């Protein structure tokens, strides 16, 4: 059991080691990473965040022994289209948390090298699920793209009813203009409305 | 990118509004990351150019962010210009000497 | 050797942001 | 009228998990798999063949995403070749 | 004797992930080609500098309201008469400059551009007339 | 806790001002502007747009005197003597501060912008015009400006 | 522990010391400050001191996902025009107060002279704070009279009514004027009487 | 209808905190931050690229005002250079 | 319709206390002051600059007394100088 807190002594010492190395390493790619995540070029036109269409091609469900239910595609947008004020980085996304542990023989030597790839290989697996958010998020901002370009879904109808001075004689607002998003962007349902890419 | 120019031919291009000049030629190599009006400004005032906006600057600022190596500024104001995209929008008027960024009406 | 002209004394940093405090006050003045 | 698919497999057609999981670690071969609600989510490039898969998804390139219950081995078919996977939970 | 890239990609990950960098970047730039709307240059309706030396007076204002009123003074600013034709609404038209040394003839390009399609400026520079319209 | 120095010390900056004005790459600084002027004949050959490669142990302690500062923008502009024409001088000149930016950009310099053109004897420093790259009109110079 | 009450012993010793040499060094300035916070040469001619305008160009509020609102000027005003005696100097805002407190190894002495550094800081923090409110005022106050001559602030009416010899056969008091504000500074909401400043 | 802005960006525009606030310690960076009631309220001329703001107001010299979440880290821009700034709370 | 003034101005125009007083110790310059229920009472030949007086009457010879909330500072100015002093109450 002394080899188990030995492991455990080793395990959040290699995921902050791993998290302090993949963090310099991704600090390495930050211009990269920024022309890879360009959230910011992918606004809309009134500061929209798009939303983020999933896809997924080929589905079953096999819901008994008697019945399935087989479709050939399916759209779904999780993360729906908002007012943003400012884009969003990577970095919201991929930046692990490092701290660094301030909290200390020989099975203690190979349980703490076995915990210590423990650790690596654990934070490898948060790195692993931080780019598949990440790349989840910026695939269906660029679907919302593809299918807004397929007319697969509509854009987002905002209105701008316009205010001109605004108060009483202790507070002016001067040219007060509010805008709302009133449609959000949904798919349509109506088939025969949509586009089809050729290519040469 | 290959189904948005199938959808839509771009019609036609940007260098008809920013045409190439003597001292736009002179070559830049940017990295920048945050808004238009600094990046626009040194480009203008080391093409020797005065920079002047129309329309009042939008709250949420427009960000572009260029990263790129050893190109004119004609093509470094082009890549501005199509990276706000329906923001802001660079016009340059080499008749005269003016870089001017405009942004948009909403 | 190698200098920056006007080596004048220490100043410090209360006479500092009295001085970017009065500069914004004088071009408000002035514009007023 | 059955269901159509679970809508967790457009998540689990990427890397990312479910809500609320439990991650499950994969031996031998490309797949991740999660444990959601006594359900399992493999996430692979692999053609599943023994355990029986409840849902499926497969997106652009090939990726699948298999909604199963929860064996703690998979076969597979890597290209023609019978493989084994372990899984742990 | 030279030296390699600082942060070069010289490494087999890094060359992959910065090719996919340079890859999604042109690509960025041209969808950002296709749905950039232009306007050319011999259409986009805005006013042009009409050269009259008055009107190249260097002036400098801090304001925001409603546009009769900036160009009423910036008319008998630049010794101009000032004519406003049409109906101005209820809601008024409203602008915004901000600058401290600009010529007169460039901020009555952008309160044009400011007005936009709620209004119009004609500079007749002959008759010495500026004109507010409406629409 | 917060870094004192970013990488980069006060007498380094001396020691690299003193043995590039000894090495004869003038460095000027005026206030906050800074400027290296370099004459032609130590990084390129003669009318040429090609850099000699004993230059680059020169380029290489450039950058690490650029290393020193933080700035936003360096330009860096050249000229050289007149030769057939004006605008042979000018792409000449382009083609020459280009290739001493592209190996400024390609090493490291925390710069933000760098500007890099070339005239055709459009700014002469001297009155003597003694020859091709071997005169002192024929130079590349780096300015900037230091920030904060 | 020893080191955390070296510190606080080290805190308000230096900020102690940090506003006394903040004091005298505002002292020697005194006369450069009387000049600039001029709020003498600043009141209105009833000796009314005017109202202070904040102006907040660029405003917008993200309210939701949905609904944005924005303005691009607004003016508000704080601290309401009224009757001084006398004006306000700068020493009401600026001294920060000097008392001298008498309330006193190796690990004491470095964690003494942080704490000393720490002292110094926050003084300057106060310091910083009580230039930013003098910055507010005043320049709330040139912004009156700047929106008083473009017309967007009404000017305050005083009402001088004038009683004569007054009182009973115990006291009188022989020119009794009674002066009120009637009308407080504030912005005029109707727009079109604004007067736009150019300049040359 | 929404809310115009904050009307203490109008005091957090100048330097002048929020009434009845706390001050955070802003590193690395020339802003101010404030923290009035479970906002904080930063006055910058550096601009804000990722975590956020709620409402911002700007002075006539290019100093910002932004209300926002608390959040640990600003990522601003100051020139291009895209740097970060440390509060404590 | 307001108050006139203090009717005990009247008697600190000359130097005699308000009654039912505390006397106030004055260092550094000519003045004397009172403090009756939470106001201090000033009688000078100096003109007080800073922290604001309520009431004032003036003499035939120039003297003034003030009624003010109770200020540990008194400016002034003497002949244009400005002085400060120091009361204790």
């Amino acid at each position: 059991a002394l080899k188990e807190t030995a492991l455990s002594v080793g395990a959040q010492a290699g995921l902050a080691w791993r998290a302090k190395i993949i963090d310099e390493q991704l600090n390495k790619q930050a211009r990269n990473l920024d022309a890879i995540y360009d959230f910011n070029s992918l606004v809309l036109e009134h500061n929209i965040l798009p939303p983020v269409l999933l896809e997924g091609r080929n589905t079953l469900n096999l819901a008994d022994a008697q019945s399935i239910r087989i479709s050939d595609r399916t759209y779904k947008v999780a993360k729906q289209a908002h007012f943003i004020t400012t884009p969003p980085t990577w970095r919201q996304y991929l930046w692990m948390d490092y701290v660094k542990p301030e909290a200390p023989k020989e099975i203690w030597c190979i349980y703490t090298e076995r915990g210590w790839k423990n650790g690596i290989d654990q934070a490898n697996t948060i790195l692993e699920e931080n780019i598949a958010r990440i790349k989840e998020d910026f695939g269906g901002m660029i679907l919302y793209r593809k299918l807004l370009a397929m007319n697969m879904v509509s854009p987002p109808y905002v209105s701008h009813t316009d205010l001109g001075v605004t108060g009483d004689g202790s507070e002016i607002h001067i040219d007060d203009r509010v805008l709302r998003i009133t449609a959000l962007p949904e798919l349509n349902v109506n088939s025969a409305e949509w586009r089809a890419a050729v290519a040469k | 990118a290959k189904v948005e120019k199938v959808i839509t031919p771009p019609s036609k291009d940007n260098t008809l509004t920013i045409p190439n000049a003597y001292n736009l030629q002179a070559r830049a190599s940017v990295d920048w990351s945050g808004p238009i009006e600094e990046l626009t400004a040194r480009i203008a005032k080391a093409a020797h150019f005065r920079f002047r906006v129309l329309g009042k600057s939008p709250s949420v600022p427009v960000l572009i962010s260029i990263s790129t190596k050893d190109e004119s500024l004609a093509e470094i104001l082009r890549d501005i210009d199509y990276q706000a995209g329906k923001k802001a929008s660079i016009h340059v008027y080499p008749n005269s000497q003016v870089v001017e960024l405009r942004y948009a009406k909403i | 050797k190698f200098k920056k002209p006007p080596i004048n004394n220490p100043s410090d940093d209360a006479t500092i942001k009295l001085a970017e405090a009065a500069v914004s006050v004088s071009d408000s003045m002035l514009e007023m | 009228i059955p269901p159509s698919a679970n809508d967790l497999l457009l998540h689990v057609l990427e890397g990312v998990p479910p809500p609320g999981s439990r991650r499950l670690v994969v031996s031998g071969g490309d797949a991740r798999a999660w444990l959601s609600n006594e359900k399992m989510y493999v996430r692979t490039n692999l053609t599943i063949l023994s355990p029986g898969w409840l849902a499926s998804m497969t997106s652009a390139d090939g990726t699948h995403a298999y909604e199963m219950q929860k064996s703690p081995v998979l076969l597979v078919s890597w290209h023609g070749k019978v493989m084994q996977l372990k899984v742990e939970g | 004797f030279k030296k390699p890239p600082i942060n070069n990609p010289s490494d087999d990950a890094t060359i992959k992930l910065a090719e996919a960098a340079v890859s999604v970047s042109d690509s960025m730039l041209e969808m950002a080609k296709v749905e950039k709307v232009i306007t050319p240059p011999s259409k986009d309706n805005t006013l042009t500098i009409p050269n009259a030396y008055n009107l190249q007076a260097r002036a400098s204002v801090d304001w925001s309201g409603p546009i009769e009123e900036l160009t009423a003074r910036i008319a008998k600013a630049a010794h101009f008469r000032f004519r406003v034709l049409g109906k101005s609404p209820s809601v008024p038209v409203l602008i915004s400059i901000s600058t401290k040394d600009e010529s007169l003839a460039e901020i009555l390009r952008d309160i044009d551009y400011q007005a936009g399609k709620k209004a119009s400026i004609h500079v007749y520079p002959n008759s010495q007339v500026v004109e507010l319209r409406y629409a | 806790l917060p870094c004192r120095v970013d990488g980069a010390c006060d007498a380094t900056i001396i020691k690299m001002m003193t043995d590039l004005n000894k090495k004869g790459i003038k460095v000027a600084s005026v206030g906050q502007n800074y400027l290296i002027s370099i004459p032609a004949s130590a990084l390129f050959a003669d009318q040429s747009p090609r850099l000699n490669w004993a230059s680059y142990s020169l380029l290489n302690e450039i950058a690490a005197f650029l290393k020193q500062f933080r700035k936003i923008a360096i330009t860096v502009t050249s000229y050289s003597s007149k030769y057939v024409s004006v605008k042979r001088e000018r792409a000449l000149t382009l083609a020459r501060s280009r290739v001493v930016s592209e190996y400024l950009w390609s090493q490291g310099v925390d710069s933000r912008i760098i500007f890099t053109q070339g005239l055709g004897s459009d700014k002469p420093i001297t009155s003597y015009t003694l020859g091709g790259d071997r005169s002192p009109n024929a130079r590349v110079e780096i300015t900037f400006r230091r920030a904060v």
